């Protein structure tokens, strides 16, 4: 049709309005000048760039995307095949076959959506999803173009092979048995290595339980991933992919609940104010700002003021350090809560889940277990915080193999078969009860709670909380409860600002107060909650290192030291 | 043979010859149809040095020599 | 549609039976196949050195040749029987059913094509995550672990069949042949399993070794096939 | 096959933490592993043996959880004694506080989380590309002894035999 051509014209004249995009072919063509490893031919397209040039065509390709992109395709074809020489001949015969793709980005105003909010009323139109990959297929090539040669007359052929899964627009069933003879009756030979071929996957993009509503069934889309974004995300990343929402096959037109095939052709792959910095910043210059940021974890909750102010270094967290020898360094900080029940266990633990940026909350499966191989709790936990309640329960297996993941921050498989190591880089906070309904303070927490020392003792911060039976405690905890009958959204963008923006560093006079203290604690026989090993300096330096995320600086300081020394000594004391 | 294992085809007045569990001395022909690897097993069995032997036979350390062989690397243990 | 591929096999069947003759080790080639002729040698191993060694022979004297390595080493699926037809009209019914020798090439080596100055992509050990779909039909060098090993099957490659109407041998029910095909009356089709062509075939899964998997990943595996001796 | 943690060890290095946890079937396995180097299944009639040529490293902590210099070594080992005889410079790290000993290693180990050095600046460790390569050539030799020490071992033997005699009980 002649409207195909114009609108082929106007990427043309798009691409010439934008220097950038020609340019930046320019630069690649160079880039493959030199190495004559080749880049793929794609390029990425601005759609608020488009938008703002021509709006008619950056809606058509939104709304009908079979009739618009393929005439940008050939437009941007024609132009790199055209912009140079391409003075190689033989070269040029195969290198400049592949057509150019095209990738999308900016705002997507209504067609920003999710597995959910997507329906059919977008279907046949391009869409960007946000989700998380549950699982991959192996990655197999698609026939786009094959070449034939007779013998007898030494002269090629072609052939093209098309079909709707990955053709944008429905064409006529190409695909048939390789053919044998031409025109003339001569026999054809198969020439393997001159046939065009394009690899291609398909993923499953999920909504997340993190925003999933209560009590109804997932939503789930397939994409498709075509040529060089065919591999860009593993099970589990969360994912933005902008493709053509189409269906396939039929709905039981030919030949009950069968319902159109919709799926997503992706051809784009992205893993996933000032006025609040304005706040953050501002709000942190005052000398208590420490104690405001406990406070306000479960306001409700009375007491307990430690390990609120222990939860939240858990929060900021350490740096984990990596060396030139490829070393890797623990900078996660783990806390476990022992005691008597009734003493508001569960409660912070399920503040935790309300506060993070990315939490789980599970209780003792943990590891993967066999084949791809399931994603287990703790494996799925990575770059988050774990809320494991009843860690009693844990099995055998469960406690021998939790001290990979407590200490190196590291998930091995070694399985039979496939070995791999997954990233564990989790913070884990747990609560435990005494096996014999009550906790005897005359004992050691390791012949209470049952778990060893081997165990116990991995963690950074082990509490007992016991309530007394004073008269004083009773009337305050009974109080507090009873008056039931700075905001923490500001909060959670501290977290995020801090965990973000934010790397501290040492300083030799934090090692100056860190290293007296250590020695000391090894000096002092006092008997403690745990016996002082090399595990303890390890604690004072992410806990001074947590401190200095709070404080928003980037060196470390006196106060930082003397803070996760003295709460140090309050969870041994 | 080994644990490979491969079929075997039998014809005629050699039935009645193999059981389960059974040893076989196996000679046959070889064949290949569309592949399939098989034998046209064609009998089925189921069931100098002598003076060197007499020379050690009546010899005097026989025992110790013969206990002596068997491991030349373990050190007495008669 | 057809389109002028600049590849024109007649330059290059030239160059490859003026490589098999001249190139010396006498020359190398044709003692092999002194050797093969007195069924001294089963497979001739073709030296891709050897043919970027002979274009840069050619080169310095300023004769004119084709970038035949390169030819190879694209396309070699097709010049596997290139050089067994100049093999055939140099060594001392399809002719197919009398060869006795097999046919295999190994890659130019590093420190040769560095020599020569030229960019060899054979040799290269290719991880099967590195091997993507566009170097289909390019010979390349996987480098792994073996997972799993077939057992040594037959593989038939051409059917022959015996018509005793007319007494022709056809190589793939009714006879075909000429005299039966003008002839009323057709003989039946009966397979001859000893004239068939059969080759020894094996198929090996290879994987990735630990260090060549990045972090999150599952090490993926490729398929092997080994055909002949 | 599908390759367990020693199979996949083969001709390599196994590391095993933890290694006190193991369980009967677990540590009746390691000794043919350490003595034979190979792995032998007979399971669903199939009668294989494996190539377990690996090398066994396993760090564990003490059965009684730490060592106290009032507890005899072997009380602090869930291991028995053909474990401890399959296996070659048995260590024992035993930690006692110390000033002086505790204050160079809190000085090793926060030096190495301040900069991307050793502490040390007079020696500058080899880089692990030219170790591997080192090692692999070292790896190529076959040294042969000669007599004299030959005959020296059987000496120093009977020096460090006789003397368990005495110290074990
Ligand atoms: N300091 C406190 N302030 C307010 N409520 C508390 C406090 N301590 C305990 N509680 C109450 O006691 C209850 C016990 O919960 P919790 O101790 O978490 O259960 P479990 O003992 O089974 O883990 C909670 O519902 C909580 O409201
Ligand atoms: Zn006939």
């Amino acid at each position: 049709d002649a409207v195909f051509g114009d609108r082929v014209r106007r990427f043309q004249e798009f691409l010439d309005t934008f220097t950038s995009y020609r340019d930046s072919v320019r630069s690649i063509q160079v880039y493959n000048s030199n190495n004559a490893n080749i880049l793929p031919h794609r390029i990425i397209i601005s759609l608020d760039d488009l938008r703002e040039f021509d709006r008619s065509f950056w809606s058509g390709i939104l709304v009908e995307p079979a009739y618009f992109i393929p005439p940008a395709e050939k437009a941007l074809t024609d132009l790199a095949d055209s912009m140079d020489d391409v003075p190689h001949p033989n070269a040029s015969a195969v290198s400049s076959r592949h057509p150019w793709k095209l990738s999308f980005k900016g705002s997507f105003g209504a067609h920003a959506l999710s597995p959910r909010t997507l329906t059919a009323q977008h279907l046949n139109k391009l869409v960007s999803v946000e989700g998380i990959v549950t699982k991959t297929s192996l990655v197999r090539p698609k026939l786009i173009r094959s070449v034939h040669y007779a013998a007898k007359t030494g002269r090629f052929h072609y052939r093209d092979y098309t079909d709707a899964t990955t053709t944008l627009t429905t064409r006529i069933p190409t695909p048939a048995i390789y053919p044998t003879e031409d025109t003339e009756g001569n026999k054809l030979t198969t020439e393997y290595g001159y046939s065009t071929f394009i690899d291609h996957q398909r993923i499953t993009v999920q909504e997340m339980p993190e925003m999933a509503p209560a009590g109804q069934l997932p939503r789930s889309i397939d994409v498709i991933l075509d040529d060089d974004l065919v591999d860009k995300t593993k099970p589990g990343d969360r994912v933005n992919v902008v493709g053509v929402f189409k269906s396939l096959g039929a709905g039981g037109m030919n030949q009950t609940l069968i319902g159109f095939k919709t799926l997503i052709l992706g051809n784009t792959v992205y893993p996933l104010t000032d006025f609040d910095i304005r706040n953050i910043n501002k709000l942190s210059k005052k000398k208590d700002i420490f104690d405001i940021l406990s406070q306000s974890l479960a306001p409700s909750i009375y007491g307990h003021d430690h390990i609120k102010k222990a939860i939240l270094l858990m929060l900021m967290g350490g740096v984990e350090k990596n060396l030139e020898n490829g070393s890797h360094l623990r900078g996660d900080i783990n806390i476990l809560m022992v005691g008597d029940p009734s003493t508001a266990k569960s409660q912070l633990l399920r503040f935790v889940l309300n506060t993070a940026s990315l939490a789980i909350a599970t209780t003792g499966g943990l590891t993967a277990a066999v084949t791809r191989l399931e994603a287990g709790a703790m494996v799925l936990a990575d770059r988050g915080v774990v809320c494991i309640d009843e860690f009693d329960k844990m099995t055998d297996v469960d406690r021998v193999a939790i001290h990979e993941v407590m200490e190196q921050q590291t998930v091995t498989i070694a399985k039979a078969g496939i070995h791999t190591t997954l990233n564990a880089r989790c913070s884990v906070i747990a609560a435990a009860n005494p096996v014999f309904g009550q906790y005897d303070v005359n004992r050691d927490p390791h012949q209470n709670i049952a778990l060893p020392d081997s165990l116990l003792s991995r963690f950074d911060l082990l509490f007992v909380v016991t309530d007394d039976i004073n008269e004083i405690r009773d009337r305050s905890i009974s109080e507090h409860v009873l008056r039931t009958h700075v905001t923490i959204p500001f909060l959670r963008k501290y977290v995020q600002y801090a965990k973000e923006r934010v790397i501290p560093q040492l300083t030799q006079e934090a090692i100056n107060v860190i290293v007296k203290n250590y020695t000391d604690l090894r000096n002092d026989d006092n008997t403690k909650k745990s016996p002082i090993t090399a595990r303890t300096l390890e604690t004072l330096i992410r806990l001074a290192t947590a401190h200095a995320k709070v404080r928003l600086s980037k060196t470390v300081n006196k106060v930082d030291a003397k803070v996760a020394a003295n709460l140090l000594r309050f969870a041994l004391l | 043979e080994t644990p490979h294992s491969i079929s075997l085809c039998v014809y005629d007045e050699l039935v009645d010859s193999c059981r389960a569990g059974d040893r076989i001395e196996v000679t046959g022909t070889f064949r290949s149809i569309p592949y399939k690897t098989y034998v046209d097993v064609v009998h089925v069995k189921k069931v100098q040095d002598l003076a060197k032997i007499r020379e050690v036979a009546a010899r005097e350390d026989l025992y110790s020599l013969l206990a002596r062989s068997i491991a030349p690397s373990i050190y007495e243990l008669e | 549609p057809s389109i002028q591929l600049p590849v024109d096999y007649n330059n290059l069947f030239n160059e490859i039976t003026d490589f098999l003759v001249t190139f010396k080790q006498g020359p190398k080639y044709m003692a092999m196949l002194q050797k093969v002729a007195n069924r001294e040698l089963n497979s001739v191993i073709i030296d891709l050195d050897d043919i970027l060694q002979y274009q840069n022979e050619k080169f310095l004297q300023g004769t004119q040749a084709d970038d035949l390595v390169s030819a190879i080493q694209q396309n070699a699926n097709h010049f596997t029987e290139l050089f067994c037809r100049a093999i055939d009209n140099n060594m001392p019914f399809p002719p197919n059913l009398t060869r006795r020798y097999f046919l295999y090439f190994k890659p130019l080596s590093q420190n040769c094509a560095r020599r020569y100055r030229k960019k060899a992509i054979s040799s290269k050990p290719l991880s099967v995550r590195q091997i993507k779909g566009d170097f289909l039909g390019q010979l390349i060098t996987v480098r792994g672990i073996i997972t799993r090993v077939s057992d040594v099957k037959p593989a038939v490659e051409v059917i022959a069949y015996t018509c005793d109407q007319c007494g022709y041998e056809v190589f793939q029910s009714e006879c075909t042949s000429e005299e039966c095909s003008q002839n009323q009356t057709k003989g039946q089709l009966f397979m001859s399993t000893r004239a068939s062509k059969f080759s020894a075939f094996q198929e090996c899964k290879i994987q990735e070794l630990s260090q060549q998997v990045p972090v999150g990943h599952i090490p993926r595996s490729l398929n092997i096939h080994v055909n002949g001796t | 096959l599908e390759g367990g943690a020693l199979v996949l060890a083969d001709n390599g290095i196994c590391c095993i933490d933890e290694f006190d946890k193991m369980d009967e079937s677990d540590r009746t396995a390691i000794h043919e592993v350490m003595e034979q180097q190979t792995i032998s299944i007979s399971k669903a009639g199939i009668n294989t043996t494996l190539n377990a040529r690996t090398s066994i490293l396993a760090a564990a902590n003490p059965l009684y959880g730490r060592y106290n210099p009032r507890l005899s070594p072997l009380d602090n080992i869930n291991l028995p004694a053909a474990l401890l005889s399959r296996f070659d410079i048995l260590f024992l790290m035993l930690d006692i506080p110390s000033r002086d000993d505790d204050e160079k290693l809190a000085e090793h180990v926060t030096y190495v989380h301040m900069h991307n050095k050793q502490p040390d600046l007079d020696f500058t460790p080899v880089e692990p590309s030219k170790m591997r390569e080192y090692i692999a050539y070292a790896k190529t030799k076959r040294p042969v002894m000669s007599e004299a020490v030959n005959d020296y071992v059987v000496q120093a033997y009977i020096r460090l035999r006789q003397d368990s005699k005495r110290e074990m009980d």
